[PDB]
């Protein structure tokens, strides 16, 4: 699960 | 925000941008080495010290390819990227 | 720039962004209606005269269609639109 | 040929 592990940390980057 | 946590987040945009240009055709995004530039500027943007990302560029790649083989669709992954990217490119835009 | 080819063009621009938006996974652009405003607008900024554009929407969506039957790949025709569609993709942005 | 009526519309637009 790379896709799960970027959009997670895309989804942490942007708060 | 510790260091190899800001390399992780990153190098996430940084693929997730390749990723949008190859697997997305987003033809309308930069060369890899922008992207890399773009992420730098970001991290300074919020005072981090970026003499600490030298794995940066590496983990990007590995991630990037990470994401070829992932098995999640490219249709699922394009409408994800496409969405969440959106404040990234557009900082690429005046590099 | 006569009133025919104006709304060939702008329902091309209109056709384009909603390909973007549903084959290419372009889920950052908006929906049929705020590109419908944004291809008026733009016509606008031209001083063109928008009260004869009552065929643009039907024009738009059968050209959307044609699109879909076209058998141009569709990383092809993404590479080509997510390259050509920018400065009407921006447009859209303040509407 | 929609796609290259289309992309050669979209051309003509931006000039």
């Amino acid at each position: 699960r790379t896709f799960r592990q970027v959009q997670s940390s895309i989804s942490d980057f942007y708060d | 925000v510790p260091a190899n946590e800001q390399i992780s987040q990153l190098a996430s945009l940084v693929a997730a941008s390749k990723y949008l240009r190859v697997q997305c055709e987003r033809s309308d995004l930069p060369d890899d080495g922008t992207i890399l530039k773009t992420a730098v500027n970001v991290a300074v943007q919020k005072g981090w010290d970026t003499g600490r990302y030298q794995s940066l560029p590496q983990l990007s790649e590995n991630l990037y390819q990470g994401l070829l083989k992932d098995g999640t669709p490219k249709a699922t992954q394009c409408s994800s990227f496409n969405r969440t990217m959106t404040p990234f490119l557009d900082a690429m835009r005046t590099v």
